[PDB]
């Protein structure tokens, strides 16, 4: 219809809802890159991306690391590995490039020399999106000496620009 | 069906002086226009939804029908690829324009 | 000439309030398994709607011994109450198997005792013939016989 | 018109409303711990962003004191909030019966001044009051301690309307 | 309101035959077809979502007026209840079909 | 746009007498009205989304013109901030009474 402005669009005959909003699935393989303290390291990781209404969920899956500091910043790079149709714009914030401390949880992660893993809980938000590229911070639950960490699976989610 | 194609697929132009990538759309109704450019094994972004990325801000601005620079150098010698998604991601369209500074 | 969750309201076009939220329950059957171990654990649970996301709001419970690597499942064939239909807690990537949701959830292990807690990894893993199963690993493990879960709220997109 | 919110003009068209969509806001307020006779309060700003029928507080990380195993921690949104925010707006779908809503995890670390010890506890959205949010914070384990160190906590829930 | 019987309420077929159980269902728009196996005290999901599942789709088939077997056995022999809700759960209907295999 | 004022912007009344705040707003479709007694720095909901709230429930009424109480006491002196939110909160009123229970 000529008339109708998205979401808003024709179904079956009837003025509805755009399922392309209600649902639309997709995938990122790129680059996840820690920092902080001088530590430095990136990993190639294959995740899901789902788009539900006005919400865009990463689902990154469990993936191993190498040292970190307490206070840190996990980049997922979205300038590329995301998948046609997808545009690395789409992965940008409601609240666009602003410094937030949205999706605020608890994550635990595992930390070895080579050994037995101490798990640690730690606390993840999304900071901040700039230029394709989402920053989320990592700090807290105290620290150990380590040469290796373990990261659990963990779904990023945030408000999506329109 | 929408066409997204490119007037001028192959720029030329002398160091320091100001160039437009020409993109013309047509087919949409709520677009967004992105940019990237391409250096051999790097990728960078310039625009994203119909707006220009902080690294490139303070030298090139938007327009529907392409991105223009203030001011080119050697280092943005690339092909930039303009990419056309609609709303919903059922039509997209794509073309790239290969730039030469001298 | 409204396809829902475009509908009328009040005379106007608006949305459905029952796109909007929908309130409901569930009174079924939680059941671990992994590496031999099994069990299954009768539970009450609310259930919200909220436009094209649902939320299962397990409440916490008691459990018995768990594998390092396992699958809780919750059985949705039984236990929702009318007019829920099994069929509405369809995730609406279907019975794909994703890694959605992904959180962390700490369970304390005794041996009857003094309950150790393990920060494990848990998430919506797939939803087959009305059956959910969110697999949970991870957290290193200990010795035990007995398991105390937390209350968990599990979400997805809603198929439509 | 005939169009009745969310539904909205958007550009001459039947579109979406969106302020429906997205609304920011923030709450400087006043959150407080109590259970067990243990009682203290803090003062916080967080933001506040309304997307679709959610509503999401972002509540930074803060300091506290002591804390009973089974706790209540409450936001008091009877002030705090910015225009035109109204602490109406703050009221869950489900309104103001009790629930087990948004159920996480979070680790809290506690100390007696010195080095902090984390614990993993259990956290959800209990019920809505008056303009004043209840979280139910339990579970873990414990130990002594007079102070805590509290993480950066996100909390959701359907909106009324 | 909306109305949700079987004009079949109890069919008798001997082994090794196909069958079809009929639900006819009316006043609804966007109704979502659902039924359920029952073998005493033990119930299975045959079908949901107008789909039929997995552990039967090889060997049932949907129609908007009743699932069809390309072969029964005494293994089927029970209570099959369908239920049709509409969108939102404001409708909703429901009748039993029970199958003897002879 | 939209406008929220009140013809009576200080009231003055004896103890244990019937008073009513009048908040009258023009401009809105669906908004929702709000109350807020102020003594000082304690500060407390006496109504939201047009529904008078549990501590006040059993001696003040609600009406889209204002607040009217049963009976008051000194113990009610001070200003009382009535808001009113369209809906989406693009249309925001808003207007202060100050009672003096004398």
């Amino acid at each position: 219809s000529p008339n109708l402005r998205y979401p808003i669009a024709d179904v079956s005959g009837g003025i509805g809802m755009s399922p392309n909003y209600r649902f639309r699935q997709s995938m990122w393989i790129g680059i996840v890159s820690y920092s902080g303290s001088g530590l430095n390291w990136r990993v190639q990781v294959n995740s899901d991306i789902f788009i539900v209404d006005d919400y865009i969920h990463i689902c990154l899956p469990a993936f191993d690391g190498f040292s970190i500091a307490d206070g840190g910043d996990l980049s997922l790079n979205f300038v590329t590995g995301l998948l046609p149709p997808l545009l690395t714009g789409d992965t940008e914030p409601a609240f666009h490039n602003d410094v937030v401390t949205y999706g605020a949880q608890t994550v635990a992660i595992g930390l070895s020399s080579g050994g037995t893993p101490q798990y640690m809980s730690k606390n993840l938000w999304v900071e901040q999106w700039q230029d394709g590229v989402l920053r989320l911070r990592v700090e807290g639950g105290g620290s150990i000496t380590h040469s290796n960490s373990k990261w659990p699976a963990m779904t990023v989610s945030y408000p999506r620009s329109f | 069906s929408v066409t997204v194609h490119s007037s001028e697929p192959e720029v030329r132009i002398p160091e320091n002086n100001p160039v437009k990538l020409s993109c013309a759309y047509s087919g949409f109704s709520s677009p967004r226009v992105e940019w990237k450019f391409d250096q051999g094994d790097t990728t960078r972004l310039v625009c994203y939804n119909n707006k220009i990325t902080a690294s490139y801000e303070d030298r090139v601005t938007f327009l529907p029908t392409g991105i223009t620079f203030k001011s080119v150098t050697r280092e943005d010698t690339g092909t930039y690829t303009c990419m056309v998604s609609e709303e919903g991601g059922n039509s997209y369209g794509e073309v790239k324009v290969k730039l030469i500074v001298l």
